[PDB]
């Protein structure tokens, strides 16, 4: 029914290496330098990757913003109002990114300032302004 | 034949 | 134990009537199962009192005197069974006392050509049916293959050696019979390679279950995926082997290429993130000098300025974010490369050290076979496996020929005569003879029928050294070239002192090459003297005979040295070198089944040779020509019980041919 254990014996890979008289060298041949094909192959890579973790050494260190952890607010500043249609004008619909520029507006409150001035800041148009982007 | 083997 | 075991004890079925009892019992087998079951019983309840005391002949009178009803009701039956049992040989064969004198006057006149084992047992049976039997030997000893060196005390066989157990061995009971001191073999067999370093353990082992796994696996080339033509000529044993061999390092090249193969994937995996990484940090060592600058600018600023600092706070921010989450996956991966490269697969299938013991592991196949693995059959090189013996095999300590030299015991026996021609025709044979001293000296035999056990390789002579009149027919002599007649030699060393591990039975040696694999490969230590026995199989054994004794004995040194010590060992007092393929009675070992040969035909080789009529237009003449021997018993060849066995059924067919069968009513 089936080889035993540890022995290998598909009908394919039987007429394979009794095809001819060096059929069976020829195929243990194409393996072997597939084997050296491959393995200088991996040195390459392992060669490249070498060179650009060197690049990528000391990582992001010089150029990371500390923690600035500030509390929610309900009102709107003027200020933040003007910070707020500027962050439209370059980020459109991204909720999260305007609310971290402002820095102390929740995202929902993001997208109510976007219904609530919706007239008095043409948030329409600084909207269309950005698509043109 | 076969049954002449050692080691079995 | 019981009826049964006397049946198994005569390799039969115990529960079930078989072929030639269905030919000479065809009212019983045919008929109700209840008829069938006590004839099944009669025939094993005498066997079991055959086997009970073979010391004596059983008489048909002793077996009905104890058999219960409702089995002695009915003594014609018990008749025609002791009868069959007798004919046969399957009770009273072998060396018994008689009960009955033998009868006063013969009956018809049989030639024997050979006094080998098949020989002298068709000759006692014959003998004992009451014909006049004549046994023509070539030699000046009978047993043939069955030799015995004797020296002093020094007993060493140079021929049949073993016996293959004992369950269901006709020579279980012919060692009750003669004083056969039978001693066990150990089974342990420790190697040495060529330096005389003995193999570790762990190797043997691997290598050992290596061997029998690819024998396993030409097993299954053949039967499963019918492996079995290849261009034209049919597949030997060891074309299977290599075949099987460079799969298996077909396959460890297969397992290292789709190793690495998975180790490049996930390399590039890694090199295509770096080269994300890298533009990363570039736009994130830009933004935060755009995000410095915007800070520069000092208060007080318009909201435009004051957004520039926020957003670039933000954007920054996000792409530190990315680069973290790439610095995880950069984590994953360069472990998931140091778990690959951790664990690979086999580097080789086999080493050259690993090759060379499993060269060793052939060796012994071609010391089995008697061969090159080059010439058995893949499809039936074993096909006598079912007929195997069960129990120990055995060795005669007292060395074999003592069974032969037991069998001639009263028997006309012409030794120094050498058969030069078998002329057989419908009214009788005449056996033409010389003397081996003077080969001028001619001799004639007139004889109603001859039966041949003449060695497969004497048979195979070209040209003949036997020619037969007239010529065999088409059929035989096809069979007899197509079968297989293998070469073992063996090397005898007497010595003074045991310097081997006296409780090991046998030691091998690992060869150098493939070629020199079956040199010298198997010690034996098997007697009671100090005596080691050296095996020269596979293709070395042909072409150590053309090699002086001197220089064979010497390698035998060599080696030995090798192993125990350069001064444990000593000079031989006295020193054998078999050659059986020289031998001109023998002409090699014993047969095999060759590639293009089957089992088939050894029934072939078995078949009586009729010969025509001598006048036309007269009736179909009686079978003259028989043949007996190791090579004509398809479940038991290359043996001596397969003789010894062969012998006998030659005896059956002969006497009911001559004699008649009387018990077919
Ligand atoms: C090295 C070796 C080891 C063996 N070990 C074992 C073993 O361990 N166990 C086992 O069961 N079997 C073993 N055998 C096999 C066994 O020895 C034989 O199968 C058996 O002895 C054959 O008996 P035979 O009568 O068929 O042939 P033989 O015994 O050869 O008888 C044939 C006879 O014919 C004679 N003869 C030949 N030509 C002529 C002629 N022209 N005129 C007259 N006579 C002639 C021969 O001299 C011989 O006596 C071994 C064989 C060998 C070679």
């Amino acid at each position: 029914r089936k080889p035993p254990k540890g022995m290998f014996l598909s009908q394919e890979d039987v007429e394979a290496v009794s095809a001819n008289a060096t059929a069976a060298t020829t195929v243990l041949r194409q393996l072997d330098m597939e084997l050296v094909s491959v393995k200088r192959q991996i040195q390459n890579i392992k060669q490249t990757n070498s060179a650009l973790k060197e690049k990528l050494d000391g990582g992001i260190e010089p150029y990371r913003l500390p923690e600035v952890i500030q509390k929610c607010n309900a009102r709107w500043t003027t200020e933040e109002q003007l910070l707020a249609v500027q962050a439209i004008r370059k980020y459109g619909r991204d909720f999260q990114a305007i609310s971290d520029v402002i820095g102390n507006k929740s995202v929902v409150q993001v997208k109510n300032f976007f219904v609530n001035y919706r007239r008095r800041f043409n948030i329409d148009e600084v909207l269309q302004e950005w698509e043109a982007e | 034949p076969r049954g002449f083997l050692v080691k079995r | 134990s019981g009826v049964e075991g006397a049946a198994f004890q005569s390799r039969l079925p115990h529960d079930r009537m078989t072929s030639q009892e269905a030919a000479c019992f065809p009212d019983i087998i045919s008929g109700p199962q209840q008829t069938q079951k006590v004839f099944l019983f009669i025939r094993n309840r005498t066997l079991q009192l055959w086997l009970d005391n073979p010391k004596i002949q059983l008489t048909f009178e002793a077996t009905l005197q104890q058999l219960e009803a409702p089995y002695n009701s009915d003594t014609v039956l018990v008749h025609r069974v002791h009868s069959y049992l007798e004919r046969h040989g399957l009770i009273n064969f072998g060396i018994y006392k008689r009960i009955k004198p033998l009868p006063t006057k013969k009956t018809g006149k049989v030639i024997i050509i050979g006094s080998g084992v098949s020989g002298l047992a068709a000759a006692r049976q014959l003998q004992s049916f009451g014909m006049d039997v004549t046994l023509l030997e070539a030699r000046d000893r009978v047993g043939g293959r069955v030799a015995t060196f004797r020296k002093g005390n020094y007993v060493a066989d140079l021929g049949a050696m073993v016996v293959t157990g004992l369950g269901g061995n006709p020579m279980a009971v012919v060692s009750k019979q003669v004083n056969m001191e039978l001693a066990k073999i150990k089974q342990k067999c420790p190697l040495y390679e060529a330096n005389g370093q003995a193999v570790p353990k762990e190797k043997d082992e691997m290598v050992e279950q290596e061997f029998n796994r690819l024998l396993e696996a030409t097993s299954y080339l053949s039967h499963q995926l019918d492996f079995n033509v290849l261009n034209n000529k049919p597949v030997s044993l060891g074309q299977a082997l290599e075949v099987v061999i460079q799969l298996q390092e077909k396959h460890v090249k297969d397992e290292q290429i789709e190793h690495w193969k998975k180790i490049v994937k996930t390399q590039e995996e890694l090199k295509e993130l770096l080269n994300k990484m890298v533009n990363l940090k570039e736009k994130i060592k830009e933004l935060h000098q755009q995000y410095k600058e915007a800070s520069e600018v000092k208060p007080p600023r318009d909201i435009t300025a004051e957004f520039l600092v926020k957003s670039k706070h933000r954007d920054l921010t996000a792409l530190c974010k990315e680069y973290d989450e790439l610095a995880e996956t950069q984590g994953k991966l360069e472990e998931k490369l140091q778990e690959l490269e951790a664990n690979p697969p086999s580097d080789v299938y086999l080493s050259s050290r690993d090759r060379q013991i499993l060269d060793w592991h052939f060796a012994n196949l071609e010391f089995a076979n008697a061969t090159p693995l080059s010439t058995l059959s893949l499809k039936h090189w074993d096909q006598d496996d079912d007929f195997e013996f069960t129990g120990s095999h055995l060795t005669v300590r007292n060395g074999y020929s003592c069974v032969p030299v037991a069998l001639a015991e009263g028997l006309d026996i012409k030794l120094n005569t050498a058969v030069r021609q078998v002329r057989y025709t419908a009214s009788g044979c005449e056996v033409i003879a010389v003397n081996t001293r003077s080969t001028s000296q001619t001799f004639i035999y007139k004889c109603d029928a001859v039966l041949c056990t003449l060695p497969l390789g004497v048979l195979k002579q070209q040209p003949p050294a036997v020619q037969f009149v007239p010529p065999l027919p088409e059929w035989k002599t096809s069979a007899v070239q197509r079968m297989g007649f293998g070469n073992l030699n063996k090397v005898v060393l007497c010595f003074d002192r045991v310097f081997w591990d006296p409780s090991v039975n046998l030691f091998g040696h690992v060869g150098s090459t493939t070629a020199s694999r079956g040199e010298l490969f198997l010690f034996w230590n098997l007697y009671k003297a100090p005596i080691l026995l050296a095996l020269v199989a596979g293709e070395a054994a042909g072409i150590m005979e053309n090699i002086s004794d001197d220089v064979i004995v010497g390698r035998c040194l060599a080696i030995l040295k090798g192993i125990f010590g350069s001064s444990a060992v000593p000079q031989p007092k006295e020193t054998v070198v078999s050659r059986w393929r020289a031998d001109p009675w023998a002409r090699g070992s014993y047969s095999y089944v060759a590639a293009g040969s089957s089992g088939n035909d050894y029934d072939l080789m078995a078949q009586p040779i009729t010969p025509g009529p001598s006048i036309p237009g007269a009736p179909q003449p009686i079978p003259r020509l028989f043949f007996a021997g190791e090579h004509t018993i398809r479940n038991y060849p290359a043996t001596v019980h397969g003789a010894l066995l062969s012998g006998l059924r030659e005896a059956g067919r002969i006497a009911d041919q001559f004699l008649g069968a009387m018990y077919t009513l």
